[PDB]
């Protein structure tokens, strides 16, 4: 089984 | 005294000391190995009036019981013990007769084909029986001989009877491929065509190994449909399954162009959904085991919420799809929303005029038409939060591991072929095939296009150094180019996109060993350079080699429609965030060969993609693809017993592999994903893993899941195929 | 359970050489002094320091003011209502003496016939004759109950314990023993038919199918002609695969060679044929139903048992100073122990029947250097159980010149100057080249001569409280594990397998063999000297199967082994879990 | 289940007034000449006019080959092994034969005495031999222990 | 659990 953490200042950053 | 009963159907002695020399033979260059040990557990089997028959079989399988860590030698005894059992089954002694004579006999018996009495003399099989070399037979691990005692060697299903051996099966193979071929070059073809695959350098794929030589032309392992929305389209999708799969090809359907339910075919996607599933199973055992599909939707489908629920085994029965797979296509937008946390717009693809064609062909024109789109509200719509979705795909993505992602975007900037005239818009069942596609009015309609591929693979196992890749593309284009003009089509859409494109996907091996004996691992990023030196070596040598036969027998039909004939090649298109993370630098000359595609064009549209091997390689005992082990040993069932495989070399490279789950996380394997995919012309199986241990609470975390699908976005991984959770 | 106690205050009133020397003091009483005590000397020395072994009833009561011996009764039960309540008032009486019981029943006619109720009413009637004396019907009180494997009724049968099923449809504390013979076993390898009778619409066929292997065939095949009689139709594939089926999911259907019984036996099938077994399936005599609880004509088959240690001999020629005492020992309790039911007293007295087996002999293989699964132990069981044979009957044969023959004697084949060595399964010879050591051809004519003062000596029963005492194997099981553990009041009871220290690489223990073939030819060599018969097991270890499943070509390929070597019961299955 | 006919058949046999006028015949039979006919014609009205009601084993049996007709038996137990085997086997040949049973059984000892497991097991032992004649342990034979 | 793998033709070799 899976945690839902959603960070989404965490991912925001990200460059794709 | 202990008696026998022969073969026919009479009695005689024991013979206690021809028993003992069979042992003898087959352990002869093998190590940690006990004669006597096999010898004491086979014997106080034995019984007053024993077949002889069952006698080897309880000598195998004493063999076979001792395979191990400690001993994997076991592997090659039982192996030879088995191969030995095989030969007198088949011609009733050790030796082989000679291959015309076996031909002529096997013809007659209607088993083999009779076109090959036509293309070759008597002498020339004087000549080609002089090629073989029988011993290689020798060198098949146990479970290798059990998959080709199980599916390859020439039988007769009814009665169990085997008639053939490997050596045969490889040179006939070779033979057939390379028939047409003009007596000049005809037989030194054949030559180093069964060379190549009798010491496993090249490896075959099932349909071709199993079937090239006898009277049957079904070789095409997988299709790709894509489905128009209307009802005509619908059933001719429906019924271009039905024909595949009751030849056992896998199916990939696109189906992402079927309005929504609500709309102006009321009833929505589901529905339908269910009838390609009925459709894939059609020819199924009992509705379950055989048959298999991947389908494939944009994100951004009105109905996608429901579709991401639809094998998830917790609901009622007239809203789920269990059997199949579904790839979900995502885009540079989709990931964007979910970064800045923003919305997500859901579009039934028929209200957004020209939406879906610029989804997978143009990024920027996607761009102004799904703003546009949004802010035109007369247009039916609903709004979601992007990490809603993303969490609920990846959700279900985690608990069925069956849930895929295809990057649709990477698949048309970094492709061989030309997005405006044929766009990538799918994939296959394991996601390593991409092709252009065109839907159906009709199962005979001219004008539609499956896409088809066939398969091979190099063993990086078996090579020595690079090089020897040169003269094996060469065999292998080749080879694989002429079974496009060899095998049937039963549906002439699927005919236009070979003859037309003439696709091919020659793939890897054995990645795990060659990483191994290098010295290199998977999670720390010391293959990074490596890789690119492989699989530089792997693209420029088959575009060489398909380039060499565009010069000898032409360019394919539809090259013009290919990146390549722009004078574009990978090297130009790719990720540019690999330059990042490898320094390697390139060692062919890639600029010649630009040239030389610019003015004589190449055989083939596409000739690399990563698939999964999983039957193929276990013939030359092999790591199965690029996938790390899983264990030092595999296990499988039959019913002869525990089948068991050691990881080649296991004695000197133990600590050298590095298994599964002790990689401490993805981002390393999936490096390398983006690595290979610089060259890969298609695709390749990636998959993600996870062990719950090496998480609070034994919980995965989701930030750890949209970290790692960024992560493969980042360095261009086009698909995503199984999620393993491992079980404690 | 052994030191004289009170058990109520929870006293202990002797300690163990007293128990031993007074056991030695009952048993020679009778004898004259002359040579009264130098026998109770070497008896208890025997006893003392674990050459012989004593069972419980023996070990705890004699010297008490008891006379309750019997540990094991055999009857057989007529196709009547005055023999179905002799019966089973017979059981009630020996289960409150604690004797385990075993009961043949295939005689009572099928379900339909012209009783017409069958089989299963009456079972169930048997099992609460036997648990009529438990604790609260469960714990204490044990049966098998023997039927033919061609019983009309038998699928109902086979099913019994099977915890699926109704009420109405069930016995399920009881244990079953399946009689099958050659013919049987060639239905299923010729992929044929097996035709069920109900034994009283068959004239002659049960006696056949015990006593005359031909004339069962001709008899059979008859029955099988002639339609005007009731009869089942069945596939013996099907019907094996329901018995092994239900054999190995409980471990507790069991399967009697018949033929092997009779033709490798110290009976003659004519006169007194061997038709069941015990609870545990090593005891092999004749038996005679009952009319009535005191029908004098009846007989229930008695066993007096003893054990040799083979870890505290030190070489085989020891065994016949131990065979003397062991078989004079046992003898006199014959004469010692009370009787409560008259068909009992008729077979004890009738034949004096024994049942002397061993102990200690994975321990004894282990020191040889030999084991179970490889054949390598199998001229030295050869050499090892003729000197138990040859020495037993040696001993009964001083008895029958000093003290008299038993009665019944002339009904062994014994008598008729056959042996063991003239009628075992003749594929042993595949197997085992030991040649035979000791004079069996002057001992032929010594009892053609003098007879035996015992028709049967040798049965080989599992050990388990007795073999403690001496910390020893059980019987000629390999063990489970290194060390033994039990539950008790006082806590954890640990037991280490002897000479551990220096052997542990010798033993063999039961999960480390890779099948049941070595340890059948083992049981096959030592019934080959053996008057009755063994508790042998088969043993599965799942893992060492595809997907953990243990295929029915195994079982039915193990079972035709046991068949192949003579053997003539197989006692419980062993599955292994993870 | 009173008319003569057969178990296979399914054929009836006779009518009711046979019936009546032979049980009466049976019962009688052995009354001196100058009753017998007497007793055998007033029995028959007594019963075909319905004020004599008679039982279903008399109802069946009277006038054929057959002498089974108890249909209740009583058994006392004592506090033995002995007793306990007999009042079994009674049980056995009586319910054999269809009869209903009623067992007393007070006087076996309780659980703990010097019988030592108790009453329980030894009923147990009693309804087995009450349903050893019946179906698959059902229907047929009862009884009532006290 | 056990599979009932009853192959008649094997068996029928064995000689009893």
């Amino acid at each position: 089984q899976i945690d839902s953490e959603v960070d989404t200042d965490d991912l925001s950053n990200f460059q794709l | 005294n202990l008696l026998v009963t022969k073969r026919d159907g009479s009695t005689e002695r024991i013979n206690l000391d021809k028993i003992h020399r069979v042992l003898d033979w087959a352990a002869e260059g093998l190590h940690n190995v006990s004669i006597s040990q096999v010898e004491l557990r086979s014997h106080i089997q034995f019984y007053d009036g024993i077949k002889t028959s069952d006698i080897h079989e309880t000598i195998i399988k004493a063999a076979a019981d001792l395979i191990s860590r400690d001993a994997p030698d076991y592997q090659y005894l039982a192996a030879r013990l088995a191969i030995f059992h095989l030969r007198k089954k088949a011609y009733g002694q050790f030796e082989p007769p000679a291959l015309y004579d076996h031909v002529v006999k096997m013809v007659e018996m209607g088993k083999y084909d009779n076109h090959l009495l036509e293309d070759y003399t008597e002498e020339e099989f004087k000549q080609m029986d002089t090629f073989i070399d029988h011993d290689r037979d020798m060198t098949f691990s146990y479970a290798a001989v059990k998959q080709l005692e199980g599916k390859y060697l020439v039988q007769n299903r009814v009665t169990g009877e085997i008639y053939e051996s490997a050596q045969f099966l490889y040179i006939l193979v070779a033979a057939c491929l390379f028939s047409n071929y003009p007596r000049e070059t005809r037989l030194q073809y054949v030559k180093r065509f069964y060379d190549a695959v009798s010491t496993f350098k090249i490896s075959l794929p099932t349909p071709i190994m199993s079937g090239v030589r006898t009277p049957t032309r079904q070789f095409s392992s997988c299709v790709l449909i894509e489905c128009g929305d209307s009802l005509d389209s619908i059933n001719a999708t429906s019924s271009a399954i039905v024909k595949y799969v009751s030849q056992r090809a896998g199916i990939g359907i696109n189906a992402g162009r079927i309005r929504a339910l609500g709309s102006p075919f009321h009833t929505g996607c589901i529905p339908f959904y269910k009838h390609f599933q009925t459709a894939v199973k059609s020819c199924s055992q009992g509705g379950v085991r055989g048959g298999a599909a991947t389908l494939f939707y944009p994100m951004w489908h009105l109905e996608v919420e429901s579709l991401l629920v639809l094998k998830n085994n917790r609901g009622v029965e007239g809203n789920r799809v269990r059997h199949m797979d579904y790839g979900v296509q995502i885009n540079k937008l989709m990931y964007t929303r979910l970064l800045k946390g923003e919305d997500i717009t859901l579009f039934s693809p028929s209200d957004v005029p020209g939406l879906y064609d610029a989804f997978f062909a143009d990024q920027e024109e996607f761009e102004r038409l799904y703003t546009k789109y949004e802010k035109d509200d007369s247009i039916r719509k609903q709004r979601v939060k992007a990490v809603e979705l993303f969490s609920l795909m990846m959700q279900e993505r985690a608990s069925t591991g069956r849930i895929y992602i295809q990057n649709v975007d990477h698949c048309n900037t970094h492709s061989p072929f030309d997005p405006a005239i044929a766009p990538v818009r799918q994939s296959n069942l394991s996601l390593e095939i991409a092709l252009p596609t065109k839907p159906l009015n009709d199962v005979n309609d001219e004008n539609g296009e499956i896409a088809l591929c066939t398969l091979s693979a190099f063993n990086l196992g078996a090579i020595n150094n690079l090089d020897e890749l040169e003269e094996l593309a060469i065999l292998a284009v080749r080879a694989l180019d002429a079974l496009l003009d060899y095998q049937d089509y039963p549906i002439p859409a699927a005919k236009r996109g070979a003859m037309g494109r003439r696709t091919l996907g020659i793939g890897v091996i054995n990645f795990a060993y060659y990483l191994a004996k290098h010295g290199k691992r998977y999670s720390d990023g010391s293959a990074n350079n490596l890789t690119h030196k492989t699989f530089e070596a792997i693209q420029y040598y088959l575009l060489k080699a398909s380039n060499e036969l565009a010069k000898e027998q032409g360019a394919c039909p539809w090259f013009n429609e290919t990146t390549y004939a722009k004078g574009i090649l990978p090297i130009d298109t790719y990720k540019k965030d690999l330059d990042t993370i490898a320094n390697e630098p390139l060692h062919y000359d890639w600029e010649a060969l630009r040239e030389s595609i610019k003015t004589h064009g190449l055989r083939n549209s596409t000739l690399s993609a990563l698939m999964p091997s999983e039957t193929s390689s276990q013939i030359s005992n092999a790591t199965n693809g690029i996938e790390p082990p899983r264990g030092y040993v595999s296990i499988k069932a039959s019913k002869d017993g525990i089948l068991r495989q050691v990881v080649p070399d296991y004695e000197h490279l133990h600590d050298a592999y590095e298994l599964l789950w002790e990689m401490p996380g993805n981002d390393g394997y999936l490096q390398l994903v983006g690595i290979m995919q610089k060259f890969i012309d298609q695709s390749i199986s990636a998959n993600t893993n996870y062990d719950p241990s090496r998480f609070p609470s034994g919980k995965v975390p989701m930030q750890q899941l949209l970290k790692d699908l960024l992560t493969a976005y980042k360095f261009g991984v086009k698909t995503l195929y199984y999620q393993n959770t491992r079980d404690g």
